[PDB]
């Protein structure tokens, strides 16, 4: 018998396609399938940084520029003095502040010269909150339940979901704070782990807690420089002056580390591997804590084969994700600061391994490993025997 | 119910019941700008290629495009029971679009 | 001619003979581009919605989903001639999308 | 005995929505339906308010700043002298200005050390044009046609329009101008009157005819203070030195009072009330006449239990919509200035009544009383005796 | 096989089988965001108006409104075998409004 | 016997039209089809102007001012010194650079007594890549393929394309550079040819080689204001300095003015044919070589009823369209700069006949003087014999 050509609308599949997803603040399982998915090509993470960019880019366009204050310090942290015009332009007054290290540069600001510094909004603050990617309608977005996930793969349980987690957008350097943990194992992965250049990201199935502090006691002054144009910064601190610190318990570390090495031994190749130390912004473990920008020194955790204090730096002026063109200031906070997090993943490099990466795009690939972007196409074609 | 693409993994025959799930939510209303539009784009390009070549809103209806065993010689229980709709359109990416002008040739003719 | 929306407060008996006035004022063609987008999506939503039940080119189609008692019990002479078409609105509101559902099911057979 | 699903399209029921509601510059009558309406929780107050806001700051972004003004100005209405820089850098012109007193604090301009001046455009004019809210396909307005409609509570008589009326933007403080009349009589209305705290908005059927006028005849002058940059000030002026004034007839204002008292005694229980009188944008009536904007005196319209002659100030500098860092330097206009308007309502405040008129969104919550905003929703299903 | 707008200058009864390859083509997929949902609004109002008057899913479609001789009229044979649509567009521009409103008209019964 | 109207959809119809084409960086030939043209009335001349303006003003926008400049300079081409501040705002310090004499006025800058001088960006270069303009979705582009065509009337080779050819967006005055050659003869064309008033086109159908270049070694130096704020201009130049010069073939361009006598004679009465010489804009050869704006003297060509040299100023500062307070500072290039271009086209004025071309849109003219844009109706009625 001949057969003749029908067309079907509403044909359940689906091909790969990039798209604008959007931001938000159901799930059905898919038997049958082995659609295959790669963390080292999703667009996703890309995208998503690229928002950060604009979002970091738009906050700081309005308010005030620091340009005033590319003046000769004369510093005595640091007790700091200095000419400026008071309202009036005619009129010029002395005034003082106080500058952590890190800002001032044998004085004046240290990003003077490089770039022009723009003041932070006096009203914004840096919490993260959650961020769910969403898809257009015609797009889905496919999540692999696989326990035993390893990146670049085929996987065998693949489910349609309605949109993202909560992504939190938390910026850090070395340790992958308030992130999410692994199921079963502690899961190193890896594009090329027999290759020195490629970053290599591990999860953990339990967190460890980290305590972080800023006991000196800061009151915040403002200084005015002409028209609508004002500036904040600390004035004195009422009590001792102490240090700031992070604690981290030492079983848990160690526990911890050595179920790393025994995962990373068993990834590798039956040899020993040691742990090592890591410009304080790509140095240090940089992240902030209740309004101000810790930069702590992470020599002590990474010397292997009670508690764990790590000193620590306040900066103020911060230019990250290196655009040459920018900077910022973020205005102090008064009061004594304080905060908990839960350590989730670490970022590390090639025996010698040690902390590394001055990239921020990493951190939100260790969370956006799951998903993918399909397109659906629902018109199709079949042969039936008569119409 | 087997829900929003739940029926991807089933056989031809099988998921051919669930094409109103699917075609409920193609389209949206359920910065943001180019997602809705691109949306509706997309919806109305679909509904527009199936409107060129007639039937677009009733079940039934005759097309008279006969089918070339060049473009695949499988058995029609083979094709309706026992593969799904993906390597359908693996075996039907490169032949789509004679089918699609043979199916407007036959619309007018 | 009563005019768009005058029939709202006459019984659906005597309102449903009204329904053109009200179906064609909602057109397109005739801050400004989000207006235009939710117009759009609005008009395609409700084409879409009207073409996978069957019946796209009529304001009155009937179909062969049996009606259920559960969602309402009452008579033809308390539904058309004693209320109007916002109670029965009130009434079988969160039943929408099981009718919806079965009316989609059923025209896929 | 069997009853099938019937689909219908077109079914008038509604449900309430909020919608973008666009700008542009036809009645049918619903009978036996009862809607209730709400006028302080109205969508259309907020989105004709950050309308206007919007339009505000599109027109003052690029109109150049005031800076470098704020030198110290050497005084003797005032005649000031100041020091400036031409348009070459480094050399300095003296010049001389007419500022008027309340521009001027102890000299220095008065928002100087609050907010950025922006200068306005030469080009610019605040006159109002009349703004019809339209809705867009698929949602509805809705009118109440009660007579003595009180703002809240069900309406009898509902209908349905495809746009607003002509709503004229009009900026006054205490006295609402060029509004819309009441029907039959003087309609007085408020959330609840108990509450000391809530404004009182008074609507008046008759309107009280207003004469303002600026008899100096003034002149301007072009100072440019930059490359590119310049803006107008007063030069001198020609003839004798007067006071401007509004003129409002005695036996209207009184009739209007006695109505206002007749009407409002009927709300409240049996006490005798007194008029009494109410940082010049919130204590006096502050309008604007022909470009200047006036700002009057009206403790003799309110002191109560031939003309009256109410002095005005002109102010130059404002900064409208309480936001910091947004005031506007309003170019003065050479010439006498006169203008003639209708008073449509007062605002009221808690016995004793003061006008106080802080807020510009109960300027539009008199002309939005009548509309609501609907969602229509066609779609609607039956049971029948089908098939 | 002439390409878009290649019928410009045949006659009607050439022209008339080949009127697809105008109307696939007036649909995007060759700021921008107000160009595009204007596409999308100007195809959308040609959509509609074809779907007032009944026949919305076909490209030829016969309605019972009777031809008058005022609005033109030559033979038969003239106007389908000598005359291209643009001189047919230039007579009838007059009267174009009128057709469109007893259309309109004839469909509502 | 019986009528009845039928509805077409697709209908080949096409109207007038005046939408708005979308850049980008298939041919239907229609036979039996006749499209009146006209390019003066033509829209897409004032879209090109509008879209290149709204290019050079956004691509001017987030670089450096030169306003520190606008100070007087003690000038020894000139050699001049200037005092500007450090990058610390205390303190200042004493430079030089090397400018030429056509941006400066006796010594301060050419436009800092009116206009806004913005330095072009480092990263942005001038020079210009084909660009195509395509009709959106529902309209169409008509090209008349005829090669009598004398830019307005009717056209007998219509035909339809998607996109236009590569139009490169040159700068010029005078004599068009780079521009579509005429396909078999040296054709004139011009709205009014008795109207003075009127511009005359000219166009080629062989090109003039014109050689153009820089022969002072030029060295770039860096000079800072504050921070973030960079300046690049002269420092030096090595060697023995020469005037900038352009070469054309005297052969080559008689007989090219004797073509062009001959068809002005044609167009013209019978009679003599005589070509005079024409501020810098308007009276020079203004156009652009290797990133450096040059100014040549043109008063040798245009003198008449081995080759020839034509002397050449340059400029650094420049206005393009002569915009209100807005100009231009191009940062000059390091060493020598030769280049060379096709002449094809001249632009002329009324016999006695010179050249002027102040206006931009005439440089276009010559360009889409082919095209014509259309909107597509494709609705159709017509009556058929059946029901
Ligand atoms: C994080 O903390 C560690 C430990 O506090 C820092 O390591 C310390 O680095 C300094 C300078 O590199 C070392 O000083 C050196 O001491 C040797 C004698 O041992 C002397 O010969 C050198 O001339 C120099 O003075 C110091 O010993 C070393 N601490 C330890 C325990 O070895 C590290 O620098 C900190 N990280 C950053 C980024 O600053
Ligand atoms: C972070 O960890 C460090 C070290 O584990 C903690 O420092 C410890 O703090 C306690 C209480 O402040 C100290 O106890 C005190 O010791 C002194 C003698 O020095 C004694 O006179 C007091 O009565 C009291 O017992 C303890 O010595 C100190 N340990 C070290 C090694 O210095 C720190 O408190 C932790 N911070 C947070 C926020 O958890
Ligand atoms: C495949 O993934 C599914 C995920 O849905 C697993 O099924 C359960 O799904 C429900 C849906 O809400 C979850 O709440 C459960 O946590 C899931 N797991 C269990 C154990 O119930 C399913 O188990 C996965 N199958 C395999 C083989 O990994
Ligand atoms: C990881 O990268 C290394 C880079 O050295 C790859 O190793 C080489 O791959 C090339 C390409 O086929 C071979 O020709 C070489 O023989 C490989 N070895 C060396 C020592 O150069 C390696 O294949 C990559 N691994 C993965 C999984 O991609
Ligand atoms: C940190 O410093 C602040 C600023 O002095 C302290 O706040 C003061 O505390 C005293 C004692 O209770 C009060 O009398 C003052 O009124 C407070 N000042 C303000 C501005 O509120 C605060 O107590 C200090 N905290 C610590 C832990 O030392
Ligand atoms: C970080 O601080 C929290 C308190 O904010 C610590 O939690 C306390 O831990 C002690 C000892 O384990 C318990 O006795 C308390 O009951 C805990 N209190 C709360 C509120 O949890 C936590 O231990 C600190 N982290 C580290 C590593 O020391
Ligand atoms: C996924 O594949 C499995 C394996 O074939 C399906 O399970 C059985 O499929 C056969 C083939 O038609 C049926 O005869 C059996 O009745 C199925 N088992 C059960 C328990 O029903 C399974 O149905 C497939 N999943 C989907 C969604 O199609
Ligand atoms: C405006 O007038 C209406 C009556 O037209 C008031 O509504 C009444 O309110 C009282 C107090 O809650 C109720 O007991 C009545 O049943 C209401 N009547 C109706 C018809 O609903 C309304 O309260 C008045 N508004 C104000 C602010 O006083
Ligand atoms: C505004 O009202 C005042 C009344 O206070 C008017 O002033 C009077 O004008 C008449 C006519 O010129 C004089 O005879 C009176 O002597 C004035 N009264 C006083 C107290 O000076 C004034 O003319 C009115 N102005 C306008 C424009 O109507
Ligand atoms: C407010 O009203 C009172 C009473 O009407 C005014 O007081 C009168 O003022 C006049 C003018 O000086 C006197 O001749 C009367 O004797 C006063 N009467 C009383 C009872 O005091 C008062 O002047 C008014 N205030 C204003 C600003 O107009
Ligand atoms: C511009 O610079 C020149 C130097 O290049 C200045 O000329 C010097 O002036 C001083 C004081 O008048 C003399 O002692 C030197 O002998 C001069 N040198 C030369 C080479 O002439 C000149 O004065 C400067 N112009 C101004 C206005 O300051
Ligand atoms: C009318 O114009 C068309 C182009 O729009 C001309 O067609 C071209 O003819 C040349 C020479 O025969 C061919 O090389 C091209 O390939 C043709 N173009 C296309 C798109 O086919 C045509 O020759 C012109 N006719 C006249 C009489 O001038
Ligand atoms: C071209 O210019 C000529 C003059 O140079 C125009 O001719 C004049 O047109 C005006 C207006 O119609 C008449 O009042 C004059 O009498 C005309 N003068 C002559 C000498 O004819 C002519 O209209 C312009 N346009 C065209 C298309 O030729
Ligand atoms: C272009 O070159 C000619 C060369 O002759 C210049 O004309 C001379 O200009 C100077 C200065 O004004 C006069 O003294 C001569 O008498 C002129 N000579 C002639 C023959 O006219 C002309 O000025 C130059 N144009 C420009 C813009 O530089
Ligand atoms: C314009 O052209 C005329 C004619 O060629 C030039 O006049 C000649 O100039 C040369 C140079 O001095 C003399 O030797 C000839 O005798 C002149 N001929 C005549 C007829 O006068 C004139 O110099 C040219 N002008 C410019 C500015 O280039
Ligand atoms: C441009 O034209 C000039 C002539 O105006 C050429 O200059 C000649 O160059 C040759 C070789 O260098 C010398 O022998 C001649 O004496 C020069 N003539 C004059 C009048 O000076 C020059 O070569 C041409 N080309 C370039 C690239 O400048
Ligand atoms: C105009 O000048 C250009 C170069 O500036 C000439 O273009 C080159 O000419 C050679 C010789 O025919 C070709 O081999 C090259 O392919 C051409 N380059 C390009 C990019 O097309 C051109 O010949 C000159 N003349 C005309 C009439 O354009
Ligand atoms: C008596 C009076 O004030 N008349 C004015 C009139 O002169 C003006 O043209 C118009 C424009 O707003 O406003 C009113
Ligand atoms: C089927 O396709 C082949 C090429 O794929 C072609 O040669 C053949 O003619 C086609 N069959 C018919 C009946 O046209
Ligand atoms: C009516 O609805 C009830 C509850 O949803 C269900 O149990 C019953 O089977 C339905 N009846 C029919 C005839 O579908
Ligand atoms: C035909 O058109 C003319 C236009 O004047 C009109 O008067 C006449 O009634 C029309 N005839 C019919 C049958 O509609």
């Amino acid at each position: 018998e001949q057969l003749w050509v029908t067309v079907y609308y509403g044909v359940p599949v689906w091909k790969e396609a990039t798209t604008t997803l959007f931001c938000a603040s159901q799930e059905v399982v898919l038997e049958n399938v082995t659609e295959n998915f790669n963390m080292w090509k999703n667009n996703m993470v890309e995208q998503m940084h690229e928002d950060i960019i604009s979002l970091w880019d738009q906050s700081l366009k309005p308010c005030v520029k620091l340009t005033p204050l590319c003046v000769t310090l004369n510093c005595t942290i640091k007790n700091c003095s200095f000419n400026i015009t008071t309202v009036i332009k005619d009129k010029i007054q002395k005034n003082y502040a106080l500058f952590n290290r890190l800002d001032i540069v044998p004085y004046r600001l240290i990003s003077c010269n490089t770039s022009v510094i723009t003041q932070a909004c006096p009203k914004i603050s840096f919490e993260p909150i959650p961020i769910h990617y969403c898809a257009p309608a015609g797009f889905a977005i496919l999540k692999c339940n696989d326990k035993k996930f390893n990146g670049t793969g085929p996987c065998t349980n693949v489910s349609t979901v309605q949109c993202t987690h909560g992504i939190k957008p938390v910026v850090s350097t070395q340790l992958l704070l308030n992130g999410s943990l692994a199921e079963e194992e502690v899961v190193i992965r890896s594009e090329n782990f027999t290759d020195n250049v490629k970053t290599i990201i591990v999860q953990l199935n339990e967190s460890v807690i980290i305590n972080c502090t800023r006991p000196n006691n800061n009151t915040r002054k403002s200084i005015t420089f002409g028209p609508g144009r004002a500036f904040y910064t600390t004035g004195d601190i009422i009590g001792d002056i102490r240090k700031a610190y992070c604690n981290i318990s030492s079983t848990q570390w160690n526990n911890t580390l050595r179920q790393i090495a025994r995962r990373l031994r068993e990834q590798f190749k039956d040899k020993t591997i040691v742990f090592n130390s890591s410009d304080p912004e790509i140095v240090m473990h940089s992240f902030n804590c209740g309004g101000e920008f810790f930069y702590c020194n992470t020599t002590q955790l990474f010397n292997s084969t009670t508690y764990i204090t790590l000193p620590c730096r306040i900066k103020q002026i911060i230019n990250m994700w290196q655009e040459v063109g920018k900077a910022m200031y973020a205005p102090p906070i008064a009061g004594q600061i304080r905060c908990s997090s839960n350590i989730t993943g670490i970022l590390l490099t090639r025996e010698i391994f040690r902390p590394e990466g001055g990239n921020m795009r990493d951190n939100w690939r260790s969370e956006l490993y799951k998903y993918k972007v399909v397109k659906i196409e629902p018109l199709g074609v079949a042969p039936t025997k008569c119409k | 119910f087997l829900g929003f693409l739940g029926a991807a993994g089933s056989t031809m025959g099988a998921a051919s019941m669930t094409l109103t799930v699917q075609a409920r939510l193609l389209l949206s209303g359920i910065k943001q700008l180019q997602a809705r539009v691109l949306a509706v784009e997309r919806y109305l390009k679909d509904q527009q290629l199936l409107g060129i070549w007639g039937c677009s809103g009733k079940l039934i209806c005759c097309t008279a495009v006969p089918w070339n065993a060049s473009w695949s010689n499988r058995s029609l229980d083979n094709i309706w029971n026992n593969m799904t709709w993906m390597e359908w359109d693996r075996e039907i990416n490169n032949y789509t679009n004679l089918i699609y002008n043979l199916i407007e040739e036959s619309q007018n003719q």
